């Protein structure tokens, strides 16, 4: 089965910069749609970005659009969150997520993915 | 259910490749979900899926790379963002899902072929 | 999207196990898709669908062991002919088909415990 | 991958009985809608019976509503189409189906089924 594991997350000053690795292993289909989810206390899980397991397809929040770049390495096992004008307002539980394997398209709701990570803390003062 | 696509098409410089997927529906159907499935070294992958309304113009499931227009029974997908290695059979699965019964067509494929500029 | 349903439910001696299964609609939804898969042994099993249309009765596709009757952002599910291996998590996806946009929700799930008769 | 084989086709006289077998073998999910389709010459698979994936759940053709009879054993390894009441009109190629697995709902169409058996013959004089 498909394991996430997150790490490269942290606590930071406001404006700073930071960038999270997702550690994807045992993939039968490597051509499957990844994402960020972000949780703040109490709230649900929000989708920051995705990106699309055929050819180059990267989706965005609003909230964090231009800021926020999310990449893939050449041999699609580790997925990347470039986080860039950190505000206090993107301090969350950060959660990399990846759809059904063979699902390239990506899902607007977190009930779309099937495989997570054990999630990672960020805090922007 | 009988399917027809064209049996190649060439990606532009820029990685963009359309083709029509045109069906014999049986059926006066009302919805209709076309599936691009991507089959290349010997494995699946679902790129995007669409629910065509028979009345109205066609919608794509979330966020995917796939793009097109419905036209009375048949549908001009178009595929964004291509490179070298997406190169593979691009597969049009039809499914005629209301009213019943349920129709099931799939196509031989469309073999998308993609180089990358310099 | 949000998704409710019962915990627990019982089937009857004869094997007929009923649930409701209402959704929070965001946007004003006129088909709406519900489909319950049983999740049992680490795998998954498409038990039935139903499209839910604005001017039309619950409509099953094709052939299956589920009947029910819709009531505005709900459904009361009835599924029939159970026995005891079927036992299993009954969980209902909901899916917001038309108009755009598009919405997925899925339930914890309906445990349903089944028994055989002598 | 599923592979279905009938068995237990043959020429039978008009009011006689027959029984086919379709051993079912390769199964990830054993819950999949199995069915008997005939095929007349000349026309087109028109579906007999099929019974569901999940519970008791038998569906047949008005034609043979009441003569024929679908089952499957314990280990829903060999499905069976109990024939009774043969009439010249049964005479055609039999085939049984199977749904995509873990589609336990059954399709009307042929379309809707994935995995084919090679066929047997049933005449009726
Ligand atoms: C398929 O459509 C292609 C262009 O895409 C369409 O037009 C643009 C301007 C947008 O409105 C887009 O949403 C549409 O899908 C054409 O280049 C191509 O020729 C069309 N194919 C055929 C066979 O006509
Ligand atoms: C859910 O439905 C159960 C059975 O449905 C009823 O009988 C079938 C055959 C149809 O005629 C249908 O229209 C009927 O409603 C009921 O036993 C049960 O009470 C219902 N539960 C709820 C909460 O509505
Ligand atoms: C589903 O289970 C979760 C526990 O993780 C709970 O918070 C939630 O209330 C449950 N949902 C429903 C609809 O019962
Ligand atoms: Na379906």
């Amino acid at each position: 089965q498909v394991q996430l594991q997150e790490s490269g997350g942290g606590s930071v000053q406001a404006g700073g910069s930071l960038t999270l690795s997702c550690a994807a292993s045992g993939y039968a289909n490597s051509n499957t749609c990844m994402g960020w989810f972000r949780q703040a206390p109490g709230k649900e899980r929000e989708r920051v970005a995705a990106i699309s397991g055929v050819g180059t397809g990267t989706y965005y929040a609003d909230s964090v659009k231009g800021r926020f770049t999310i990449s893939r390495d050449n041999g699609k096992n580790t997925l990347f969150l470039q986080m860039n004008s950190l505000k206090p307002e993107d301090t969350a539980m950060y959660y990399c997520a990846a759809a059904p394997e063979g699902r390239a398209w990506c899902s607007r709701d977190p009930s779309g993915y099937n495989y997570w990570g054990q999630g990672t803390q960020v805090t922007v003062s | 259910m009988h399917v027809a696509q064209p049996a190649v098409v060439l990606a532009s410089s820029r990685g963009i490749a359309s083709f029509v997927c045109e069906y014999a529906s049986p059926g006066k159907a009302t919805e209709v979900r076309v599936t691009v499935l991507r089959q290349a070294d010997s494995q699946v992958t679902e790129v995007c899926a669409a629910t065509y309304m028979m009345g109205n113009e066609l919608t794509f499931l979330d966020d995917s790379i796939c793009t097109g227009t419905s036209s009375g029974n048949q549908v001009n997908l178009t595929i964004q963002g291509l490179r070298a290695m997406d190169t593979g059979l691009y597969i049009c699965k039809v499914e005629l899902m209301y009213p019943p019964p349920y129709y099931l067509g799939i196509g031989n494929g469309t073999q998308i072929y993609v180089i990358d500029p310099e």
